[PDB]
């Protein structure tokens, strides 16, 4: 990042005077693939 | 296993170093081995003995 | 029992730095396949392509787990990037800070709390360039561990390394000395240790007047907290035995990695020499096919035995992300979340392929009884508080917050109407 | 080869060279023979 | 209300826009633009008796006295609406008459 | 441990919801008889 | 910018490319003559097979 | 002769018999970390 200052005090408060909205995407992995396998014809080839 | 390569740092293979030639420590005497005399006797003993 | 005309609030409190100690990572096993199942031969490397997509997957599950622990390093430490530099000792309140702050003496950038954490845990001689990087030759030999070179444990350092875990600790530090919560979210503040104390002891519902004449009291607790840790940390190992466990069962898994180096599985020897030589082999390479065979399953039961802990290590870190963002970028409302008892704050002394966060948490000692009321029945109408049940001494009546006794003056502005006194069932004149 | 599907012409690129072949999942893929020029690659009988 | 979960700054909310195989949020987050240094006690001192502010900060430019909510700096005048009794001077660090 | 009398912390159980303390202070009997009649449909539900 | 959606592609592709790998390892051997069903079957005798 | 065939394997299941053991005590632990989460016992209160 960058360095900043470090100012330590008494009794010292910051009110804000003006506000910035901002606006931005998250994402998330939800659901997956429905996948599902007969196990009989899939392994060793397609003879039973 | 694509020709398209995104950005990161990516993990492919080590290595070790190739040897030069083959160096073989034999012991530098020649003699055939006992291996002819030993099955090749004419007494044998019996199994518990 | 469930007492209808008493009531029990707790009075007094300790300051109790509660260590939980939790593995954020692990040590960063990347293994070559062709390292661990073959050493330094190839023919066994042509072996292990006939399978042909098992270790490419085993060696990107690991290289996901790595990438993963470095993942699990940024969303703890790396929250933001605003970094304010190691202050000068001055004007914090008498909260001793010496043990977590970076050290100017020592050449490396790690605390006290530090160099106790990392000179405890044995790492076992564990890296790349140990075993590796000097020996071409006989370098070291009778190690405390052995024969990594036909295993192949590219052990790497992590990508923030503990000058630079130190660095972001630090930062994330003097964000938490000279800003709120503020820090994280973006563009960074300023604001002094009554105030920003005063805004964590709000969030829990403790009132922020009891730190102003308690400041000493408070400061001179988690000092004495902070040595007590220290003493502790000098005298027995099991605050640490959690992470000396994750490093005891991790390397215990890989001197038992080298153990299935060791063994046979059925074959006649651990080396693979016995068919490679000059016969015909139309059937002879066909047995030592089978008996590397019996070597090769070993892998893949360490690494999902590793990849099911890996998912734990990622259930703690996502924890562990979830604490730095919830109790030092924020604080936590969730019971007992952050430690237990009622959170406060937390720093992040860092440990060997783990964290430690002193989870300073507010918990409550002491305890007495009072009598109490519903509600006072002032002129027809039901009265009511504004925050807090009642209390009393028998006579007079107080109102007070669950965690801390305060009492409050009955007055005029305090009590508002929401019903009147005969629907209010044994309501007090 | 033993084959359970249904059979089409296909209009691959092809040699003498080429005669003969199967898939990267190792299916029938290449097929030449002086009855019939087209090649052929079996597509299953519908299966699922 | 938890911390970089879902908020930044504030949390206010969120819109579910879908996607093949999960959803997309989209955070209408919140960041305190500019803030400028003031001079506040915890207490103010009328009759030798503490008042203290209901919702309120007690900030001063410097000659007076004035009281505005902690969230938005428009200070208003001090009042007796706005300040209650508790307590009285000679406990408050800091006070001023 | 301690011990809170109980239609007071009633009264203050649903305070982190967000609607104030008269839903269930003044009507003890009443969603006490709704809460009664709740347990007996839970019990009918769960032992049947 | 594509830095926006990347987890969410990050799922498609490990959904996507997991089915692929799991179609792509029937071409592996596994210690066998062949990863094919078809030299298998015609290559040898069925008490030998 | 089958345990010393079944030594003969190193550690397999060495490691499965510290992994069922570990399955075992994590029950236990997690018996721990739900149930008791206080170890002290408060007594049942009267029906009133």
């Amino acid at each position: 990042g960058a360095e900043n200052s470090v100012a330590c005090s008494n009794n010292s408060i910051a009110i804000p005077t003006n506000f910035t909205i901002s606006v931005t995407t998250e994402i998330l992995p939800v659901s997956m693939t429905k996948t599902s396998v007969d196990c009989t014809m899939y392994i060793c080839g397609d003879s039973t | 296993k694509s020709f398209t390569v995104e950005k990161g740092i990516y993990q492919t293979s080590n290595f070790r170093v190739q040897p030069t030639e083959s160096i073989v420590r034999f012991p530098n005497i020649t003699n055939l081995c006992p291996f002819g005399e030993v099955f090749n006797a004419t007494r044998f003993a019996s199994v518990y003995a | 029992a469930c007492s209808n005309n008493s009531i029990a609030i707790p009075t007094n409190f300790t300051i109790s730095v509660t260590t939980e100690i939790l593995p954020v990572s692990m040590t960063k096993t990347s293994v070559d396949c062709t390292m661990y199942i073959c050493g330094d031969s190839t023919e066994c490397s042509n072996l292990l392509l006939q399978y042909g997509s098992f270790c490419t997957q085993l060696n990107r599950a690991l290289t996901g787990i790595a990438v993963e622990q470095d993942k699990n390093t940024q969303e703890v430490f790396a929250q933001v990037k605003q970094i304010y530099k190691t202050p000068p000792i001055k004007d914090f309140g008498g909260f001793n800070f010496s043990q977590i702050l970076p050290d100017p003496s020592k050449p490396s950038k790690r605390s006290p709390i530090e160099d106790l954490l990392f000179n405890k845990v044995t790492l076992a001689d564990a890296g790349f360039i140990k075993q590796y990087g000097d020996c071409l030759g006989d370098i070291a030999a009778r190690d405390l561990i052995c024969a990594q070179k036909f295993n192949g444990l590219t052990v790497l350092p992590p990508l923030l390394t503990d000058e630079m875990i130190a660095q972001y600790t630090s930062a994330l530090l003097a964000g938490t000395i000279c800003s709120g919560w503020t820090f994280g979210a973006g563009p960074a503040l300023q604001i002094p240790f009554p105030m920003q104390m005063a805004y964590r002891f709000n969030g829990i519902g403790v009132t922020q007047n009891v730190l102003y004449e308690n400041q000493k009291l408070i400061a001179n607790q988690f000092n004495s907290a902070i040595g007590k840790i220290q003493d502790s940390l000098s005298s027995t190992p099991s605050a640490l035995g959690k992470l000396q466990d994750v490093v005891n069962q991790n390397a215990q898994a890989l001197n038992t990695l080298v153990k299935q180096l060791s063994s046979n599985f059925g074959a006649i020897s651990s080396v693979l020499n016995d068919i490679l030589s000059r016969l015909d082999k139309p059937e002879a390479e066909v047995q030592i096919d089978r008996l590397i065979t019996g070597r090769l399953q070993s892998l893949q039961t360490y690494v999902t035995q590793q990849l099911i802990r890996a998912a734990e290590i990622r259930a703690s870190a996502n924890l562990a992300a979830t604490k730095m963002s919830e109790c030092v970028l924020g604080q936590s409302k969730r019971v007992d979340f952050c430690g237990k008892g009622y959170h406060l704050m937390s720093f992040p002394q860092s440990a060997p392929h783990g964290v430690v966060f002193l989870h300073v948490t507010y918990v409550p000692a002491q305890e007495k009884n009072f009598t109490t009321a519903p509600a006072i029945c002032h002129d027809g109408k039901a009265h009511f508080p504004r925050e807090g049940v009642f209390v009393s001494n028998g006579t007079h009546w107080f109102v007070t917050q669950r965690n801390f006794y305060e009492p409050q003056i009955i007055t005029t502005d305090n009590t508002f109407v929401s019903g009147n006194c005969d629907v209010v069932i044994g309501i007090v004149n | 080869l033993t084959g359970t599907g249904v059979l089409t012409e296909s209009n691959k690129k092809f040699l003498p060279f080429q005669q003969f072949g199967r898939d990267i999942a190792d299916t029938t893929d290449a097929v030449r023979d002086p009855q019939t020029l087209e090649i052929l690659d079996i597509t299953p009988c519908s299966f699922g």
